[PDB]
């Protein structure tokens, strides 16, 4: 499993993906907060900083892809 | 591009863990994205009884339906 607050910005930025609007922390944080389900802030930053270019696929491997420690 | 599955498991996430149609509403209509009612009861519908984490947790991406082309 992840961190349902890294989870949860995920699908923030899936949302977002699916009419591919305008991709902003504030717009995370909107569906964060219309959900319910929060998330690392840093995450929302640096999502609003990529998904504006990346694909949500790279989410799946946020700049690490480990598994075991 | 894979539909309201995203809105629901928010939802679930950190809401209610069995999202409805009402619920994805909700999580779109805050950043003002458009929703057939029916297209989200679908998904619901679709997703209703999984495991949103585990779901998602090998699926960041083709969130339940993949991609339709053609």
């Amino acid at each position: 499993m992840a961190s349902v607050s890294e989870l949860a910005c995920i699908y923030s930025a899936l949302i977002l993906h699916d009419d591919e609007v305008t991709v902003t922390e504030d717009k995370i944080n909107a569906l964060i907060k219309a959900a319910g389900v929060n998330v690392e802030p840093f995450w929302p930053g640096l999502f609003a900083k990529a998904l504006a270019n990346v694909n949500i696929g790279s989410l799946i491997c946020n700049v690490g892809a480990g598994g075991p420690a | 591009a894979m539909r309201y599955v995203a809105s629901y498991l928010l939802a679930a996430l950190g809401g209610n863990s069995s999202p409805s149609a009402k619920d994805i509403k909700k999580i779109l209509d805050s950043v003002g994205i458009e929703a057939d009612d029916d297209r989200l009861n679908k998904v619901i519908s679709e997703l209703n009884g999984k495991n949103i984490e585990d779901v998602i947790a090998q699926g960041i991406g083709k969130l339940a339906s993949v991609p339709a082309g053609g």
